[PDB]
Protein backbone atom coordinates (compact mmCIF):
# COMPACT_ATOMS: atom_id res chain seq x y z
CA UNK A 1 0.00 0.00 0.00
CA UNK A 2 0.94 3.28 -0.08
CA UNK A 3 2.43 4.90 3.26
CA UNK A 4 4.10 8.03 5.21
CA UNK A 5 5.66 7.29 8.11
CA UNK A 6 8.51 9.75 10.12
CA UNK A 7 11.55 8.98 11.98
CA UNK A 8 12.37 11.01 14.98
CA UNK A 9 15.94 10.89 15.72
CA UNK A 10 18.44 13.00 18.32
CA UNK A 11 21.89 12.85 16.65
CA UNK B 1 -5.84 16.47 -0.26
CA UNK B 2 -3.79 14.81 2.46
CA UNK B 3 -6.88 14.09 4.92
CA UNK B 4 -6.83 12.08 7.54
CA UNK B 5 -9.78 9.62 8.24
CA UNK B 6 -9.49 7.10 11.34
CA UNK B 7 -11.58 4.58 13.14
CA UNK B 8 -10.31 6.55 16.05
CA UNK B 9 -11.97 9.81 15.65
CA UNK B 10 -8.51 11.83 16.26
CA UNK B 11 -7.80 12.16 13.28
CA UNK B 12 -3.95 14.03 13.70
CA UNK B 13 -0.71 12.74 12.14
CA UNK B 14 0.51 10.16 14.62
CA UNK B 15 3.62 9.63 12.33
CA UNK B 16 2.28 6.55 10.43
CA UNK B 17 -0.04 6.71 8.31
CA UNK B 18 -1.68 4.30 5.37
CA UNK B 19 -3.50 5.55 2.35
CA UNK B 20 -6.75 4.02 1.24
CA UNK B 21 -6.53 2.84 -2.37
CA UNK B 22 -10.40 4.37 -2.79
CA UNK B 23 -11.36 6.85 -1.04
CA UNK B 24 -7.37 8.23 -0.89
CA UNK B 25 -7.80 9.07 2.93
CA UNK B 26 -5.52 8.28 5.50
CA UNK B 27 -5.13 6.03 8.36
CA UNK B 28 -3.05 5.87 10.82
CA UNK B 29 -1.54 2.49 9.99
CA UNK B 30 -1.13 1.34 14.19
CA UNK B 31 -5.39 1.73 14.39
CA UNK B 32 -6.10 -1.33 11.78
CA UNK B 33 -2.97 -3.56 13.75
CA UNK B 34 -0.67 -2.46 11.16
CA UNK B 35 2.76 -2.44 13.10
CA UNK B 36 5.44 -1.45 10.58
CA UNK B 37 5.66 -1.31 7.02
CA UNK B 38 5.88 -5.37 6.68
CA UNK B 39 2.78 -5.61 7.98
CA UNK B 40 1.12 -3.08 5.35
CA UNK B 41 -0.34 -5.75 2.46
CA UNK B 42 -0.14 -4.72 -1.43
CA UNK B 43 -3.97 -3.79 -1.19
CA UNK B 44 -5.44 -2.04 1.70
CA UNK B 45 -8.92 -0.26 1.80
CA UNK B 46 -10.38 1.64 4.87
CA UNK B 47 -13.09 0.57 6.77
CA UNK B 48 -15.27 2.79 5.34
CA UNK B 49 -14.39 1.54 2.11
CA UNK B 50 -14.33 -2.20 3.09
CA UNK B 51 -16.01 -2.50 6.29
CA UNK B 52 -13.77 -5.30 8.31
CA UNK B 53 -13.37 -6.94 12.16
CA UNK B 54 -11.15 -4.27 13.77
CA UNK B 55 -11.00 -3.03 16.98
CA UNK B 56 -12.43 0.39 17.12
CA UNK B 57 -12.21 1.14 21.14
CA UNK B 58 -8.80 0.30 21.04
CA UNK B 59 -7.85 1.91 18.06
CA UNK B 60 -9.38 5.54 19.97
CA UNK B 61 -7.21 4.02 23.28
CA UNK B 62 -4.18 4.27 21.46
CA UNK B 63 -4.66 7.47 19.79
CA UNK B 64 -6.12 9.13 22.95
CA UNK B 65 -2.96 8.33 24.77
CA UNK B 66 -0.63 9.12 22.10
CA UNK B 67 -2.36 12.52 22.78
CA UNK B 68 -2.88 12.81 26.51
CA UNK B 69 0.84 12.49 27.47
CA UNK B 70 2.07 14.35 24.21
NA1 LIG C 1 -12.82 9.82 11.67
NA1 LIG D 1 0.25 4.48 13.16
ZN1 LIG E 1 -6.60 6.13 14.10
ZN1 LIG F 1 -11.46 4.37 2.01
Amino acid sequence: ARTKQTARKST
Amino acid sequence: MGIITCICDLNDDDGFTIQCDHCNRWQHAICYGIKDIGMAPDDYLCNSCDPREVDINLARKIQQERINVK
